[PDB]
């Protein structure tokens, strides 16, 4: 029964929320190896923890420009939340620390690479490959909006391919624990809702209109809305059209006007029946649930290994030192993280 | 194609977050 695992992941949830895990390592814990992205406040490397040999993902926030971006409560949402969390397709969060300049967050390291990358150099995914990744993403969601979460950031860039082909759903800085309506202008321009856009109060369902582009564009090499500038994309999302390509299935088309759906009286997964409108469309008909959580299904595409610490399936990036100030910057900000 | 007018876009790229 879905009913009763997630009533009991929730009651995990829940613990670890209310007690959240802080200061479980230390920068010296752990060797450097290489920046797998960098980005606007923070940077994600591939690193060892010495004491284990085993390989992590640190994610390293510069305090004073997250302050600088506004996204301090953000940020402690991000951490309180996956601390909190436990599924087989989240990058686990295996230790969290804090120093003078940084905040770290350690997670398990895919190998695998970005979806982003091999959607890009492979052009398009087919449906059977395309509906694989979605499984993963529908099971994700509502394990995540039963404990009330919003992720609000879906895109290719933030899913990650592990070593045995499935996904890994990363970058928690926009998650938001809500009961009811939330106003926050986030998320990617080409992923947004069309509540979004138009400033109106919105929910969880905003990720499952992200869950219709991302599959169209996993089925058809690019999105539904595009243009050069933000403002004409906004423009092609709140207008109500949507072309598939010739070669989308019936079924996909069928699934997409319903996840893709201006209407929330209308869209699937914030319907009555919930994400079972989903789980049982006929494009899904193929889709052994319980097989995809047991991840006991073979991957469509299993990455190219080369060893424990191999980061190919990443691009790379100028190194940059990890600096640590003798001075405390913000600290009552991040006083709980 | 609606293909090359995605690749000769200038957002094929990592496509960041919007904020404030
Ligand atoms: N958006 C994902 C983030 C990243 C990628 C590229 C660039 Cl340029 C910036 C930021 C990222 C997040 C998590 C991981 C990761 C890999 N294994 N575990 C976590 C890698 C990249």
């Amino acid at each position: 029964s879905v009913k009763e695992f997630l009533a009991k992941a929730k009651e995990d949830f829940l613990k670890k929320w209310e007690n959240p895990a802080q200061n479980t390592a230390h920068l010296d814990q752990f060797e450097r190896i290489k920046t797998l992205g960098t980005g606007s406040f923070g940077r994600v490397m591939l690193v060892k923890h010495m004491e284990t040999g085993n390989h992590y993902a640190m994610k390293i926030l510069d305090k004073q420009k997250v302050v600088k971006l506004k996204q301090i409560e953000h940020t402690l949402n991000e951490k309180r939340i996956l601390q909190a969390v436990n599924f087989p397709f989240l990058t686990k969060l295996e230790f969290s620390f804090k120093d003078n300049s940084n905040l770290y967050m350690v997670m398990e390291y895919a190998p695998g690479g970005e979806m982003f990358s091999h959607l890009r150099r492979i052009g398009r995914f087919s449906e059977p490959h395309a509906r694989f990744y979605a499984a993963q993403i529908v099971l994700t969601f509502e394990y995540l909006h039963s404990l009330d979460l919003i992720y609000r950031d879906l895109k290719p860039e933030n899913l990650m391919i592990d070593q045995q082909g499935y996904i890994k759903v990363t970058d928690f800085g926009f998650a938001k624990r809500v009961k009811g309506r939330t106003w926050t202008l986030c998320g990617t321009p080409e992923y947004l809702a069309p509540e979004i856009i138009l400033s109106k109060g919105y929910n969880k369902a905003v990720d499952w209109w992200a869950l219709g582009v991302l599959i169209y564009e996993m089925a058809a090499g690019y999105p539904p809305f595009f243009a050069d500038q933000p403002i004409q994309i906004y423009e092609k999302i709140v207008s109500g059209k949507v072309r598939f390509p010739s070669h989308f299935s019936s079924d996909l088309k069928d699934l997409l006007r319903n996840l893709l759906q201006v209407d929330l009286t209308k869209r699937f997964g914030n319907l009555k029946n919930g994400v079972n409108d989903i789980k049982n469309h006929k494009w899904f008909a193929t889709t052994d649930w319980i097989a995809i959580y047991q991840r006991k299904v073979e991957a469509p595409f299993i990455p190219k290994f080369k060893g424990p610490g191999d980061t190919s399936n990443f691009d790379d990036y100028e190194e940059e030192e990890i600096r640590v100030s003798i001075n405390e910057k913000c600290g009552k900000e991040f006083s709980e993280f | 194609t609606t293909y090359a007018d995605f690749i000769a876009s200038g957002r094929t790229g990592r496509r960041n977050a919007i904020h404030d």
